[PDB]
C-alpha cells in the first residue's frame, strides 16, 4: 500500500493465514498471537515490525520499561544492577545488594525481603538474629514496644543490641551502651541530621530516627542465616511468616506471638478486620478527611517517586496510623510515616522536599541560637550526606544510607564541625590525633596488635598528646 | 494458628505433611500444583498468591508454558457496565500446539468452540476432556498436567501440576513460589506498577494502554457505598469466622467492595464476590454454608435439590454405561437428586429404569434392542448388558 | 458569563448547559453534573415514574441531602429541619423557591413551586463536568456524551447510561413513552398553535431572539401542547424556560406574564415578579445595604407592603417580637 | 493534660495577671471537637492566644519548642541565591517599626 509499506492477499487454501489481524508490533513479536482469519490489508516486510507507524528495517527496536523507550545499548541502574538490552530484552548482573527491615510507624513492620504486615504487640519481640538454626550466629537485635496496641502518642520502642557480647540497648533518643563491645574496633556511632545511624560491624548497621523509625541494614554475608520479625532474608517473599517453631503461618498476629522473647507477657488479641481502625470507625467524616490528607503521598511532588516506589503500602500505613492517633500538640504519628516514605525516595535516588511552614514545619533554629552571637551555620535540608567527616570521626566510613533528613550544619571550607561544640571549628582545634602520622582518629583509645608483641610500640592520643604505654609481657 | 497440639500429630498444608517434635514442627518441602485465578470485575490472582487488580480492554496473554509450548491460554476483556471501572473477561482462548496446533475457545454462554465449529460436550478427543460440571460450567483438561474451568460469566481457574514450575509466563507468573517477581514483562524487569505489568502482556497495538487503575469506583456512583460496605462486611462476620485461617480476608473483602460498586448488577456480584471467598475457603479443607434466604439460594429445576457437598459420580445417566470408569472427585457445591432419582438426558432426573444408554454417542432407549447377525445389545437401565 | 445554567423544567424536559433541549422520563436517580475526573461534588435528580421526586447533592461521598420536590429535605435518612447550614452547604427559602448553594464548591441549585429543577455550576467546571447537563464546553452539538466516553445521538441513551443504581433502587433501561396525541388532534389545535407560536410573534419576547434562538421552544411545547386537556397553560412552561434563560444570557424580559394568561405557582400572598431582589425584607433583620447586593432573581415575594414572617406575608406594623 | 500547659512552668509569671481558665476551656473545647492531622493548628492557635494576651500585659513568653508547635523561618532566606539568613522567630518582637 504505502510504498514502503506492502500488501498480501489471504490464502483460500489454509486458516492459519495470519494476515492483518496478527499484526507484529514490537512487544507483540515475543508474545504468542491466535487468530481466525485474515484481513488482507498492508503488513510490514516480513523482515521489520511495524512501531509508531512506521516498519523498523532489522527489528533490535527499543526496550520499554517503565512505559519510556530506551535505545538499544542505553543501560538502566536498578539498585545495585546496571541493565543494558540488545537485541530486545536486558541482561542485568547479578549483585545483591543490602537488604532492610523497617518498623513502617507504630505497628506495621517491613520485612527484608519486602513485605508489609500488621501486628500491635506491647511485648519485647525478636526483630532480627543469627541464632537461627544450624548456624551459631553473632547479633540479636530485639525490640521492645510500651502500650503500642492504641498507639496515639505513647509507645516509645526501645531496641536492645545484643552484639558481639555488648548490649547496646538504646531509648529515650540517646543510644546508651550498657555493656562494652568485645572487638570496639567495629562499633562506631555516627549522630547525623535526626537520625543515630550505627556500625555495629563490617555487614550490620542499624539506623534510627531517635524517635520510631528503626530498620537494620544487612549486607550480601547473612543471605538466609537470620530469622526474627523480618524474616529469613533469602529473597523468596512467601515464606517470610515462619513463626519461631519453623511453621509458616496464615495469620500475622500468630507470627508475631510466636517470635515474643518472654512466655508470660500478653499475646494480642486477634480483632476482626476493618477498614477504619479505631476512630475513624463510624466518624466516616473523620475517614475521608484522614483520607485526603493522606493523599499527599500521591502529590505533584512525590510524582517522581511513585513510578520507583509503590505508595500504595506507606498510604495505608498513614490512614491506620493517622486514624487510631489522637495527635493533640504533637502532629508525628502523620508526619513520621511520610518522612519514613521520603527517607525510602531519597535512599533510591529520588530527593523529595515536602515540609512547609503549615504541613510539618521542622524548625532548626534552635541551635543557632545558642551561641551569645547568632551565627547561623544550622539549617534544614530535605536530604544531605549524612554519614561526613568530622572531629569524632576524622577518618570516612563505609556507611548504610546515602543522605538522611535534618539540621545539617554547612559552614564555610576548612572549619569541619565538632559534635560535642555546636559550632564548626579549624581542624587543628578538635582533639584529633595522628599517632602514626595518618589521619586516623581522635587518638583511638584502641589496643594495637597484642598477638604479636615484636611490633607493640603500642600509642595512643587522649587529646593532641602523642602519648605511648607499654605492652606489659606476659614473662 | 493459636491452638495447641499434642506431641507426635501431623498437620497438612493441603500439600505437605508436618509433624510436632520438641515443640518444633518438622514439615516436609515438597512442590505443589499452581492455582491461576481470574474472577471478579477485573480481580487476578497469580500462580504464587499475588492478589492484584487490572481493568485494561484488549487481548491479554494469560499463561504461556514458555520454554517449551505445550499450551498458552489467552484472554479477552471488555466493559462489563456502564462505569469505566468494571471490565471483566468475555471469552477465553486455548492454544493445544500437542494437538494439531488446535484452538479451543471457550465463549461467554459456557459453551465451547474448537476451530470455528461448536462442539456438544462431552468431547473426549485426543488428550483433552472436555466436559460440563455440576453447575453447568466447563472443565477442560488437558493431559494430566493441565486443568482449566468455564468461561460462561467471566471466572476461570488454571491449576497446573509442578511439573510446570518456574517454567511459564503470562499475566500470571513465573510459578516458582516466590510472590515478589511476578510483576515480569516480556523484556524480563519487574515494573513496579500494574498498569505497565499489563500492558506489557497485551497482544495488539491498536488496544489502548491503561493509564491509572482506580481503587475506588464508589467514588463515582456515591449512591452505592453505604451498601457496598455492610454487603462485603459478611466476609469478617461470623458467619465466615471458620475459615478466617485458611486463607485471610483482606483481597476477598477488596474484590467484594470493588465489584459491588463498580458492575452493573450490585446484586449478582455481591454474590459471586462472596462465592468467591467461600470457594477459596473450602479449596483448604474449610466448607463453609453461607447461603441465606436473603443471601442468594441457588435455585435449579424443581426436580433437583441443594445439596451442600454432594457426589458429582454417578447422578448423570451416562455414568451408568460407563461403570468401570473412575471418578476420583470430592463433593462438589450445587444440586443433584435423591439417589433414587439420576439425571435424565433432558434434565429432569428419573428413577434409573428409564435411563438411557450411550453406546457409541448415539443414545439408545430404556427397553431398545439392537440385535444383529453377529452381535444382540439391549439396554436394560443404562447399560446394555449384552451378548455377543 | 462565569456561570452556566442546566434546567430539567416541564415534564421529562431537559435544557443542557450549552443549550441542547431534549425529553426523557426516567425512573431512578440520574447523575446531573459533577466533574468526570475528580468528583468532588455530584447533583443528582430522582424520578419515580416519569416525573421528578427531589434533588439530591453527594458531597464527597461522606454527606448527602436530598431536598424532596414535596417541600420534604432529608439529610442522609433522616427528615432534618429548614434552613439548614451544614458542611458548607446552605439550604434556605430564597423567593419563595427551595434553593441549595454550595459557593464553596460553586454550584447553586434550586427548585421552584411546580417542581423544575435549576442548576447554576460555576465556571471552574469549564470542560470539567459530565452529567445529564452534557459538559460545559461552549459547543452544543457534543452534549450527548454517555458515561463510556463516546458521543451518542438518542437522548435516551445518553440519559440511561448516567443512571445511579444504589443499594434499594436498582434501575433499569428506559424507554420513550407511547404517544396518544396522534388520535387526537384538530379542533383544539387550531386556537393551540397560537400558545406556542407568541413565543416568538409577541414583542415582549420579540427581543430575545438576538440571543437565544426559539425554534426549539416551540417545537418543544408544540409536542407537548397535543395531550393537553384542553387548557391554554399547557404551552406556558415553555414561555417560563424561555424566560428565565433569556433572563440567564443577561437581557431580563419585563412583564411578559401580563398577558401570557399562565403564571407560575407560588404561595398565597407572594405574586411572581420578574427580577425580585434576593435581599428580602423580613421583619427582624438587620437594615445593613451594601452587603446584600447581590444579583437579582427572578422569583415571587410578597406585595408592596406585608414584611416576610417565616413565609406568611403579614403588614409591616404586626412584626412580632422574639425573646 | 496537654491544654494543661497553661498552667506550667514558663506561664507562670503571666498566670499572676490574667487567668488562664477561659483560654483553658477555650483549647479543651477546640481541641475535643477538633479534628487534628497535619496541622496541630486548632491547639497551638488556642495557645498562641494566651501567649499573646501575656505579651501585651509586659510578660513575654517563649513556649514554643521543636516537639512545640515549630514554626521555621528557613524560607525567607533560601530563596535567594546565598543563604542570607536574616529572618528568625522572636516571640514578641515590636510590631509597628520603621
Ligand atoms: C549476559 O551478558 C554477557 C556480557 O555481555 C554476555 O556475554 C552473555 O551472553 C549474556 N547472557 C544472557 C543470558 O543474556
Ligand atoms: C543539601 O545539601 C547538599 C549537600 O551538602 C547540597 O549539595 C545541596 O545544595 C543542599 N540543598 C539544599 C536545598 O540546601
Ligand atoms: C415526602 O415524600 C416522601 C417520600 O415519598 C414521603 O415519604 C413523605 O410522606 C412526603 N412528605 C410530605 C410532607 O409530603
Ligand atoms: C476541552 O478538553 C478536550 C479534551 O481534552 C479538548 O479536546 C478540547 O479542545 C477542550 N476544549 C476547550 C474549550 O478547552
Ligand atoms: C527579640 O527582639 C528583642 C528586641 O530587640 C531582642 O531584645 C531579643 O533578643 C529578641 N529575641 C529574644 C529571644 O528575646
Ligand atoms: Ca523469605
Ligand atoms: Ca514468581
Ligand atoms: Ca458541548
Amino acid at each position: 500500500c504505502r510504498p514502503p509499506m506492502v500488501k498480501l492477499v489471504c490464502p483460500a487454501d489454509n486458516l492459519r493465514a495470519e494476515g492483518l489481524e496478527c499484526t507484529k508490533t514490537c512487544q507483540n513479536y515475543d508474545l504468542e498471537c491466535m487468530s481466525m482469519g485474515c484481513v488482507s490489508g498492508c503488513l510490514c516486510p516480513p523482515g521489520m515490525v511495524r512501531h509508531e507507524n512506521r516498519c523498523v528495517a532489522l527489528e533490535r527496536c527499543p526496550c520499554f520499561h517503565q512505559g519510556k523507550e530506551y535505545a538499544p545499548g542505553e543501560t538502566v541502574k536498578i539498585g545495585c544492577n546496571t541493565c543494558v538490552c540488545q537485541d530486545r530484552k536486558w541482561n542485568c548482573t547479578d549483585h545483591v545488594c543490602d537488604a532492610t527491615c523497617s518498623t513502617i510507624g507504630m505497628a506495621h513492620y517491613l520485612t527484608f525481603d519486602g513485605l508489609k504486615y500488621l501486628f500491635p504487640g506491647e511485648c519485647q519481640y525478636v526483630l532480627v538474629q543469627d541464632y537461627c538454626g544450624s548456624n551459631p550466629g553473632t547479633f540479636r537485635i530485639l525490640v521492645g514496644n510500651k502500650g503500642c496496641s492504641h498507639p496515639s502518642v505513647k509507645c516509645k520502642k526501645r531496641v536492645t543490641i545484643l552484639v558481639e557480647g555488648g548490649e547496646i540497648e538504646l531509648f529515650d533518643g540517646e543510644v546508651n551502651v550498657k555493656r562494652p563491645m568485645k572487638d570496639e574496633t567495629h562499633f562506631e556511632v555516627v549522630e547525623s541530621g535526626r537520625y543515630i545511624i550505627l556500625l555495629l560491624g563490617k555487614a550490620l548497621s542499624v539506623v534510627w530516627d531517635r524517635h520510631l523509625s528503626i530498620s537494620v541494614v544487612l549486607k550480601q554475608t547473612y543471605q538466609e542465616k537470620v530469622c526474627g520479625l523480618c524474616g529469613n532474608f533469602d529473597g523468596i517473599q512467601n515464606n517470610d511468616l515462619t513463626s519461631s517453631n519453623l511453621q509458616v503461618e496464615e495469620d500475622p498476629v500468630d507470627f508475631g506471638n510466636s517470635w515474643k522473647v518472654s512466655s508470660q507477657c500478653a499475646d494480642t488479641r486477634k480483632v476482626p478486620l476493618d477498614s477504619s481502625p479505631a476512630t475513624c470507625h463510624n466518624n466516616i467524616m473523620k475517614q475521608t478527611m484522614v483520607d485526603s490528607s493522606c493523599r499527599i503521598l500521591t502529590s505533584d511532588v512525590f510524582q517522581d517517586c511513585n513510578k520507583l516506589v509503590d505508595p500504595e503500602p506507606y498510604l495505608d500505613v498513614c490512614i491506620y496510623d493517622t486514624c487510631s492517633c489522637e495527635s493533640i500538640g504533637d502532629c508525628a504519628c502523620f508526619c513520621d510515616t511520610i518522612a519514613a516514605y521520603a527517607h525510602v525516595c531519597a535512599q533510591h535516588g529520588k530527593v523529595v522536599t515536602w515540609r512547609t511552614a503549615t504541613l510539618c514545619p521542622q524548625s532548626c533554629e534552635e541551635r543557632n541560637l545558642r551561641e551569645n552571637g547568632y551565627e547561623c551555620e544550622w539549617r534544614y535540608n530535605s536530604c544531605a550526606p549524612a554519614c561526613q567527616v568530622t572531629c569524632q570521626h576524622p577518618e570516612p566510613l563505609a556507611c548504610p544510607v546515602q543522605c538522611v533528613e535534618g539540621c545539617h550544619a554547612h559552614c564555610p571550607p576548612g572549619k569541619i564541625l565538632d559534635e560535642l561544640l555546636q559550632t564548626c571549628v579549624d581542624p587543628e582545634d578538635c582533639p584529633v590525633c595522628e599517632v602514626a602520622g595518618r589521619r586516623f582518629a581522635s587518638g583511638k583509645k584502641v589496643t594495637l596488635n597484642p598477638s604479636d608483641p615484636e611490633h607493640c610500640q603500642i600509642c595512643h592520643c587522649d587529646v593532641v598528646n602523642l602519648t605511648c604505654e607499654a605492652c606489659q609481657e606476659p614473662g | 494458628s493459636g491452638k495447641r497440639y499434642p506431641p507426635g500429630t501431623s498437620l497438612s498444608r493441603d500439600c505437605n505433611t508436618c509433624i510436632c517434635r520438641n515443640s518444633q514442627w518438622i514439615c516436609s518441602n515438597e512442590e505443589c500444583p499452581g492455582e491461576c485465578l481470574v474472577t471478579g470485575q477485573s480481580h487476578f490472582k497469580s500462580f504464587d498468591n499475588r492478589y492484584f487488580t487490572f481493568s485494561g480492554i484488549c487481548q491479554y496473554l494469560l499463561a504461556r508454558d514458555c520454554q517449551d509450548h505445550s499450551f498458552s491460554i489467552v484472554i479477552e476483556t471488555v466493559q462489563c457496565a456502564d462505569d469505566r471501572d468494571a471490565v471483566c473477561t468475555r471469552s477465553v482462548t486455548v492454544r493445544l500446539p500437542g494437538l494439531h496446533n488446535s484452538l479451543v475457545k471457550l465463549k461467554h454462554g459456557a459453551g465451547v468452540a474448537m476451530d470455528g465449529q461448536d462442539v456438544q460436550l462431552p468431547l473426549l478427543k485426543g488428550d483433552l476432556r472436555i466436559q460440563h460440571t455440576v453447575t453447568a460450567s466447563v472443565r477442560l483438561s488437558y493431559g494430566e498436567d493441565l486443568q482449566m474451568d468455564w468461561d460462561g460469566r467471566g471466572r476461570l481457574l488454571v491449576k497446573l501440576s509442578p511439573v510446570y514450575a518456574g517454567k511459564t509466563c503470562g499475566l500470571c507468573g513465573n510459578y516458582n513460589g516466590n510472590q515478589g517477581d511476578d510483576f515480569l514483562t516480556p523484556s524480563g524487569l519487574a515494573e513496579p506498577r500494574v498498569e505497565d505489568f499489563g500492558n506489557a502482556w497485551k497482544l495488539h497495538g491498536d488496544c489502548q494502554d491503561l493509564q491509572k487503575q482506580h481503587s475506588d469506583p464508589c467514588a463515582l456512583n456515591p449512591r452505592m457505598t453505604r451498601f457496598s460496605e455492610e454487603a462485603c462486611a459478611v466476609l469478617t462476620s461470623p458467619t465466615f469466622e471458620a475459615c478466617h485461617r485458611a486463607v485471610s480476608p483482606l483481597p476477598y473483602l477488596r474484590n467484594c467492595r470493588y465489584d459491588v460498586c463498580s458492575c452493573s448488577d450490585g446484586r449478582e456480584c455481591l454474590c459471586g464476590a462472596l462465592a468467591s471467598y467461600a470457594a477459596a475457603c473450602a479449596g483448604r479443607g474449610v466448607r463453609v454454608a453461607w447461603r441465606e434466604p436473603g443471601r442468594c439460594e441457588l435455585n435449579c429445576p424443581k426436580g433437583q435439590v441443594y445439596l451442600q457437598c454432594g457426589t458429582p459420580c454417578n447422578l448423570t445417566c451416562r455414568s451408568l454405561s460407563y461403570p468401570d470408569e473412575e471418578c476420583n472427585e470430592a463433593c462438589l457445591e450445587g444440586c443433584f437428586c435423591p439417589p433414587g432419582l439420576y439425571m435424565d438426558e433432558r434434565g429432569d432426573c428419573v428413577p434409573k429404569a428409564q435411563c438411557p444408554c450411550y453406546y457409541d454417542g448415539e443414545i439408545f432407549q430404556p427397553e431398545d434392542i439392537f440385535s444383529d447377525h453377529h452381535t444382540m445389545c439391549y439396554c436394560e437401565d443404562g447399560f446394555m448388558h449384552c451378548t455377543m | 458569563s462565569s456561570t452556566a445554567r442546566c434546567s430539567l423544567f416541564g415534564s421529562d424536559f431537559v435544557n443542557t448547559f450549552d443549550g441542547s433541549m431534549y425529553s426523557f422520563a426516567g425512573y431512578c436517580s440520574y447523575l446531573l453534573a459533577g466533574g468526570c475526573q475528580k468528583r468532588s461534588f455530584s447533583i443528582i435528580g430522582d424520578f419515580q415514574n416519569g416525573k421528578r421526586v427531589s434533588l439530591s447533592v453527594y458531597l464527597g461521598e461522606f454527606f448527602d441531602i436530598h431536598l424532596f420536590v414535596n417541600g420534604t429535605v432529608t439529610q442522609g435518612d433522616q427528615r432534618v429541619s429548614m434552613p439548614y447550614a451544614s458542611k458548607g452547604l446552605y439550604l434556605e427559602t430564597e423567593a419563595g423557591y427551595y434553593k441549595l448553594s454550595g459557593e464553596a464548591y460553586g454550584f447553586v441549585a434550586r427548585i421552584d413551586g411546580s417542581g423544575n429543577f435549576q442548576v447554576l455550576l460555576s465556571d471552574r467546571y469549564f470542560n470539567k463536568t459530565c452529567g445529564l447537563c452534557g459538559n460545559f464546553n461552549i459547543f452544543a452539538e457534543d452534549d450527548f456524551m454517555t458515561q463510556e466516553g463516546t458521543l451518542t445521538s438518542d437522548p435516551y441513551d445518553f440519559a440511561n447510561s448516567w443512571a445511579l443504581s444504589s443499594g434499594e433502587q436498582w434501575c433499569e433501561r428506559a424507554s420513550p413513552p407511547s404517544s396518544s396525541c396522534n388520535i387526537s388532534s384538530g379542533e383544539m389545535q387550531k386556537g393551540l398553535w397560537e400558545q406556542c407560536q407568541l413565543l416568538k410573534s409577541t414583542s415582549v419576547f420579540a427581543r430575545c431572539h438576538p440571543l437565544v434562538d426559539p425554534e426549539p421552544f416551540v417545537a418543544l411545547c408544540e409536542k407537548t401542547l397535543c395531550e393537553c386537556a384542553g387548557g391554554l397553560e399547557c404551552a406556558c412552561p415553555a414561555l417560563l424556560e424561555y424566560a428565565r434563560t433569556c433572563a440567564q444570557e443577561g437581557m431580563v424580559l419585563y412583564g411578559w406574564t401580563d398577558h401570557s394568561a399562565c403564571s407560575p405557582v407560588c404561595p398565597a400572598g407572594m405574586e411572581y415578579r420578574q427580577c425580585v431582589s434576593p435581599c428580602a425584607r423580613t421583619c427582624q433583620s438587620l437594615h445593613i445595604n451594601e452587603m446584600c447586593q447581590e444579583r437579582c432573581v427572578d422569583g415571587c415575594s410578597c406585595p408592596e407592603g406585608q414584611l416576610l414572617d417565616e413565609g406568611l406575608c403579614v403588614e409591616s406594623t404586626e412584626c412580632p417580637c422574639v425573646h
